[PDB]
């Protein structure tokens, strides 16, 4: 069934233009949405089949307080994403009530969408957390969806934010975003804007415009998340498929990235595979242990070499895995496209459960705990106050994050088998 | 030569320890799949991934080891061998004979190689601490790393440069097979494997090597985790060392590349003179 | 050479024939597969040929499928097997892609009938695969609205487990299908074919594509053992589909009578108490033996698997106990 | 095998950038650290290997106070050596404390190279003794590393400073450097900073510019007593086994260096060892003998020729030692690199464990012994002071190398069976 995008928030919006585009030039798609000359792939998921040929993507824009969703309007590629469906504070309160008054009109929006396609397998969330208007109109979405749609799925591309600690609030916005995406998401992928900055500082010289050349970083991980299944392959044919290998408990699905080359700017699979379980092509910044791992590999990959490329990774023991009952590392081959450069003509990224994300969460926990003691940035503004006077959804929340923190630990014991 | 021979050591430092944790299990209970695995990385590791025929190498054991040639159930450094894949074609020069005596060159050079660096092992974990050790380790191990440069730098490379040579200039393959053979008698008779005993006072060199690293390496887990066990060993095992040591260079002063062995092994006048023989 | 490869397309009719015949495109099998349940489902002793090749139709056109050649396309039709006795159409459901012409020297007889002894084994672990996804669908499914009730989750972790410990081994001999059965066979087969020039190269060595391929599966004389031992596994997938659907429609039926009991109050719930502390046991008990049972027939499957020829069980081995979960004493 | 390299202090910092720079010449690396296309060796244990053939130095860069560090990082060899790992008084008390309060982060940046490499076999240090923030901080750093690490060896090139005796507490901050150094490192090999400025007037008339020039010197030695590792031979593969055979005693941790073609800018091998033995061609400034000695070549040398090499310096005698043991010397020949000049055809150093460099010890604890009685220079500065008001470690140092100066005398007695 076609993937239905939800991009939201100024940061989250940016974030899905990037990843449209991106999926633009990969495919045969021009800045008009027609056909390109020049030009195999499964193109009926991500793309709509218009009847001028455009390919419309299947994405809906929610703009609040709207600043960059202009911006996206006065670009080669506003004919491109033409589904004529975009409607008009810092706060997590202040997110989550405005998304209340046009719920039903951004709802319907997503309506018009599910019944114009044949069908629809589960909503794609360009989320930022701790998103000022993102966050809280976020969450506000994130429930009504799984009630609507009980049988679909939601994943989000969460794109953690770690900036080394402005929001003076930021601690309470992310505390509250997760308590509803720990309860009312079926799937999360965690990104990191340290990591990525610290990537940036690894690979180029840029420091200071970290924000407009890590947009480039998130897409590829984007684009290449799903390109197993927007190109055609014996396995991982369906969403769904991709989602439960990575997530084996309903409580733990944060999914962690990595790239190896990370420089995609011959190499043989036994070498692509090691690269990536070393910790610089890693994008995320008491035992520790990964609970299932998955690897995607597209390039010129001799189909043999896979065969026995597992077996090499098993003998360099460079992954230490979950300890009760089986886990085990998963490869996977797909095919780079034709027309974009086929540099690094094998390059690879990994999708796999980690009990280290645990850390960063307890680290706003642990910014929010020291704050909540202070009370020093409480808003009390009223919007803040009259919404939430108890002040107990961020208890209700930072209970639910210390089972969720608590449930991570009790997966690196011997036994998750006794209830977590 | 580059496996066999030991030329790339890079892929040998890397090996060794990879698969050593295995190797010390005796046989019947090591998994030929795990050693194949476990060599087919460490090669693909090494700096030598660049030799078109490098995937010709194969993990075999030999039945008896040494004992076959004119426990079983030891293994490691004990049972290890390679064996190399040849066609028709390159068969003809390369063939049973050949290799069979390739291999059996490399396995005793393996023990010199694996008990050198047991030896250092047991250097690193010393790093009180009384000397009864070190007087006897510093003995056996300059003995040994001097064995090892005569073995590579006195026969092997040494008599190699004479058949690169000679099948240069060979205009026939009758002749080929003439330098080939003559190579590889050469470099067994002049090292130490051609011997009438076939010099088991070597073997009886190592046994005592191996014994003391276990043992002294044993104690200084033990004290960790005085003398009258531990001096009491230094000494016997020194005393037992003195009198192979001697042994070896009285029994190859008989023979007269003759005394370029005993002349180094005693260079700079030490143990040069302590009994002269009869 | 030169005039099958182009008017009689030799090398278009192989090279579809991965795509259609051995799931080679997936898409279109998976598409299929969601289209025709009901009738297959349905016991198809009522069923007929001309439903399945209009679904078909629609199905191909649903596809990336339909971009393709009309002919090859036109040429695939659904078969029926003999009608067996007391069956549901699952059972009796195969692709043919009838071909006839002078492409018939290359693919005989015999060829077609090997072809569709693959397609009965692949069917079967491409299905039973799809049920567990179904199975962790529902579970993610489920336990979103249960977020509630603390008193559910012991039992819901106990099923949850054992699916999951299900997906690790189903999953995993699909890759050893999809890379080690159908990849490496596939490779031999086009090199040693399209540097042929004589035909004799071309069939003589088509059939050993196709005689590896039934010795790397389990499907030879000799490794059906093997696959006794698998039915079983891919008999306990869909025991588990009627073990976990009988719990909810039993668990989740007192929840929704709860918000019926409080939507009488805006002592009966102390009795649905009382058959969920009586019922707990009971569940616990029979879900444990299934583990048990699981675990007895994958640990005895892993240990049948021992060394025959070993060109295509060690691979399998390998990926089936990694991390050493099992050969650890489970 | 990999091993990292914990370059500290300005004088160590600069020995450090130029060694690694000497093997971005001699393998195929450019000032980037990319692959050399005019580009047979082992980079695997010194550069670490990136993804995009980006050989990175595993060298640990600490600083303090920094000046030189500012230049190390304004070079075209600052993309080279990005492991993004370096951190922010002349007393040996003075460097110890702040190395102290910094001790957890500069230890970090240890653990993560630890947990990047496959493997860790060993640790160098480059620092001057008496090196001001070079010693003090160098020793405490020598005392953490063998607790956290007890199979790791630590070897430090010692830039032993002999000027001809500016720093008046030089004495004192040697003597403390010695004592860590006798007990808490697994080896030593040690330079003089006259012996090479002999050299540098012999050579050369270079005489006021002696530091910039001798760095070149310093580094001819280093690159070369790791040539064996970083290129595979039959023998001398590993750091341990190369240094074992030096050092017989664990007490006597000491080497002494020399260099045949000490103008290197055909010669048979009979002659290089001949040459070496001599002692101008050595670098550093009752009976004495060499405890052990072994020697190192790299050029076009016949195989035939070393035995009767090896056999002529017996007849020869040209160096003598007698220690009561069989250690005699040891021979090796390894391949010269292509791309840089092969000048001196025949080039190669020598390793020798010797007695005299007792002599050098004695010498610092004669200045200091003098310095003492007088406490002329007891700083009292309140660091100074406080850290040490018992001042009991510099007599602790006093017996720790007394005893040292009394077992090497001890070795060239007939009876080191008994304790010397
Ligand atoms: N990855 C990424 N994150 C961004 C970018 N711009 C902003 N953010 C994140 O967005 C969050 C704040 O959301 P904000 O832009 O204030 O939403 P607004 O309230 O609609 O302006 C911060 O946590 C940033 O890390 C970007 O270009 N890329
Ligand atoms: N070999 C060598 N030694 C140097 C060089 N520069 C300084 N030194 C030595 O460094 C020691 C003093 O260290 P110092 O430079 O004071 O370290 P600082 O405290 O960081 O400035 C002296 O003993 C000098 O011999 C150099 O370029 N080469």
């Amino acid at each position: 069934r076609e993937i239905i995008t939800l991009q939201l928030g100024q940061c989250g919006n940016q974030i899905g233009f990037e990843f449209w585009k991106q999926l633009c030039a990969e495919h045969g798609i021009s800045p008009e949405g027609i056909v390109e000359e020049f030009a195999t792939d499964r193109k009926d998921v991500f793309f709509y089949q218009a009847d001028d040929e455009h390919y419309i993507p299947r994405a809906v824009l929610l703009d609040l307080e709207p600043r960059v969703i202009h911006s996206i309007l006065n670009s080669p590629y506003a004919k491109l994403y033409n589904p004529e469906n975009i409607y008009l504070g810092n706060n997590w309160a202040s997110g989550f009530s405005q998304g209340e008054k046009i719920h039903e009109d951004i709802f319907d929006i997503i309506d018009r969408e599910a019944d114009g396609s044949d069908s629809l397998e589960g909503f794609v969330l360009c989320h930022s957390i701790a998103g000022g208007t993102g966050s809280g109109l976020g969450s506000y979405l994130l429930e009504r969806l799984n009630d609507r749609y009980p049988k679909k799925l939601v994943q989000t591309y969460s794109v953690f934010p770690n900036q080394d600690e402005d929001v003076v609030v930021q601690p309470y916005n992310s505390l509250l975003t997760l308590k509803r995406l720990t309860q009312n998401a079926d799937c999360v992928v965690v990104l990191d804007n340290t990591a990525l900055n610290r990537i940036a500082t690894d690979r180029l010289h840029i420091q200071n415009p970290s924000f407009s050349q890590i947009n480039q970083l998130v897409s590829t991980i984007m684009s290449a998340s799903t390109t197993t299944l927007r190109y055609p392959g014996y396995m991982n044919n369906d969403l769904i498929g991709l989602i439960a290998s990575l997530i084996p408990t309903p409580r733990l699905h944060f999914l962690m990235t990595g790239y190896t080359p990370l420089t995609t700017d011959k190499t043989t699979v036994l070498d692509v595979m090691r690269r990536l379980l070393q910790p610089k092509n890693v994008m995320v910044s008491t035992n520790h242990c990964y609970i299932a791992i998955l690897n995607i590999i597209q390039g010129e990959v001799d189909p043999t070499q896979v065969h026995k490329s597992l077996q090499r990774i098993r003998e360099r023991k460079l992954a230490n895995f979950i300890p009760w009952g089986p886990a085990s590392i998963q490869v996977a081959l797909s095919r780079k496209s034709p027309y974009l450069p086929s540099a690094h003509r094998v390059s690879g990224l990994m999708m796999a459960n980690h009990t280290s994300i645990s850390s960063l969460f307890e680290r706003t926990c642990r910014q929010y705990d020291k704050l909540r003691k202070r009370e020093a940035f409480l808003e009390q503004f009223r919007k803040e106050d009259m919404f939430k006077d108890n002040f107990d959804e961020m208890d209700t929340s930072r209970e639910i994050v210390q089972q969720l923190i608590d449930e991570y630990h009790a997966a690196t014991r011997p036994d998750y088998i006794s209830w977590g | 030569k580059r496996y066999f021979l030991m030329d790339q050591g890079d892929f040998f430092v890397h090996f060794m320890d990879l698969a050593e944790e295995e190797l010390r299990k005796p046989v019947e209970d090591i998994t030929p799949p795990r050693l194949e695995a476990l060599l087919e990385l460490a090669l693909r590791m090494s700096t030598a991934n660049t030799d078109p025929f490098k995937d010709d190498l194969k993990i075999d054991l030999m039945p008896h080891d040494l004992i076959t040639q004119l426990e079983l159930a030891l293994s490691g450094l004990e049972a290890f061998s390679f064996d190399y894949i040849v066609k028709w074609p390159l068969s003809l020069i390369i063939n049973r004979k050949a290799l069979t005596r390739y291999q059996m060159l490399f396995r005793h050079m393996f023990y010199c190689k694996h008990v050198e660096r047991q030896l250092c092992s047991v250097w690193i974990s010393n790093k009180q601490w009384f000397a009864g050790a070190f007087t006897l380790r510093q003995r056996m191990l300059n003995f040994v790393q001097n064995i090892q440069y005569y073995m590579m730098f006195e026969v092997m490379e040494p008599t190699w440069h004479i058949l690169e040579k000679n099948l240069k200039s060979a205009s026939n393959i009758d002749d080929v097979l003439g330098h080939h053979t003559g190579f590889l008698d050469t470099c067994l008779k002049d090292c130490m494997l051609t011997n009438p005993e076939l010099l088991k006072v070597f073997s009886k060199l190592m046994s005592v090597c191996v014994m003391f690293t276990n043992c002294m390496q044993k104690f200084t887990q033990s004290m960790k985790l005085l003398v009258s066990g531990f001096e009491a060993t230094i000494n016997k095992f020194d005393k037992n060392f003195s009198a192979h040591l001697l042994d070896l260079l009285a029994r190859l002063s008989i023979y007269s590349g003759m005394a370029s062995v005993i002349s180094r092994l005693d260079f700079n006048g030490f143990y040069t003179e302590r009994l002269e023989r009869l | 050479l030169d005039v099958l490869n182009k008017k009689y397309s030799l090398l278009d009719h192989m090279q579809a024939m991965r795509r259609y015949l051995l799931l080679g495109q997936g898409d279109f099998i998976r598409h299929l597969m969601d289209l025709l349940k009901p009738e297959l489902v349905r016991p198809a002793t009522t069923l007929y040929q001309h439903n399945l090749t209009g679904i078909l139709e629609t199905a191909v056109r649903a596809t990336n499928a339909q971009f393709d050649s009309p002919e090859i396309l036109r040429r695939l039709d659904v078969r029926l097997l003999e009608v067996s006795p007391g069956d549901t159409g699952w059972d009796v459901f195969s692709l043919d892609y009838h071909v006839d012409g002078p492409i018939a020297t290359v693919f005989t007889r015999e060829c077609m009938s090997h072809y569709l002894r693959v397609f009965n084994f692949l069917w079967r672990a491409k299905r039973m695969e799809y049920i567990l996804t179904d199975i962790r669908k529902g579970h993610m499914c489920n336990a979103k609205l249960l977020r509630n009730m603390p008193e559910f989750s012991g039992v819901l972790h106990q099923c949850h487990i054992l699916a999951s410990e299900m997906v690790h081994f189903i999953h995993q001999m699909q890759y050893y299908i999809t890379f080690e059965v159908l990849e490496c066979s596939w490779d031999e087969l086009w090199n040693k074919v399209q540097q042929a020039q004589d035909l004799d190269h071309i069939i003589a060595a088509h059939e050993v594509f196709l005689d590896t391929i039934i010795s790397r599966c389990l499907l030879d004389s000799d490794s059906r053992a093997l696959l006794n031992q698998l039915r079983a596994v891919f008999d306990q997938i869909i025991e588990l589909q009627n073990a976990q659907d009988a719990i909810y429609r039993a668990a989740l039926e007192e929840l929704q009578r709860r918000l019926q009991f409080e939507e009488k109050k805006k002592e009966e719930e102390n009795k649905r108490i009382g058959e969920f502390k009586e019922s707990i046991p009971k569940m616990c008990s029979q879900l444990r033996i299934l583990t048990h049972f699981y675990q007895g027939i994958v640990q005895q499957f892993l240990v049948l698997l021992t060394t025959s020829s070993d060109e295509s069980l060690r691979f399998l081995s390998f990926r089936l106990d990694f991390n050493e979960h099992y050969k650890a004493r489970e």
